[PDB]
């Protein structure tokens, strides 16, 4: 894939079919931001941490 | 009155006679002479009640 088409985003999926896979088919995916990135941007927020929990 | 008077032990009488009922009706009132102290706790609102917003 041309380098302009990868630095946009563009999720690609690889589907394989084989006689020992569960539903006979599996698939993976990658884009610019998931696979081997140079930037990990977590942003987590916890809220109502006291709460009333049973 | 003054509050030492009701606190004293002296009784207080309300004396009324009526026309049809000629006899005086004595109401003799006093505080019952003859003790612990309270322990005020203050309990704060539940968490459930505040989660109703
Ligand atoms: C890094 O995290 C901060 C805090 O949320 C955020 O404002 C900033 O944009 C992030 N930078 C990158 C490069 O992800
Ligand atoms: C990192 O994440 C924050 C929150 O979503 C976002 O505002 C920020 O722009 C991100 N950084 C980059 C470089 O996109």
């Amino acid at each position: 894939v041309s380098e302009e088409e990868w630095n946009t985003g563009e999720t690609y999926t690889c589907v394989v079919a084989h006689e020992a896979l569960p539903n006979r088919v599996t698939e993976r995916t990658v884009d610019k931001s998931t696979g081997k990135p140079t930037l990990y941007n977590v942003s987590l927020v916890m809220s109502d941490t006291a709460g009333t929990c049973y | 009155i003054c509050e030492d008077d009701w606190n004293s032990g002296e009784r207080f009488t309300c004396t009324v006679t009526h026309t049809d009922l000629p006899s005086p009706l004595k109401q003799t009132i006093s505080r019952p002479k003859g003790l612990h102290r309270p322990d005020v706790y203050l309990l704060p609102p539940a968490r459930e009640q505040l989660n109703l917003r």
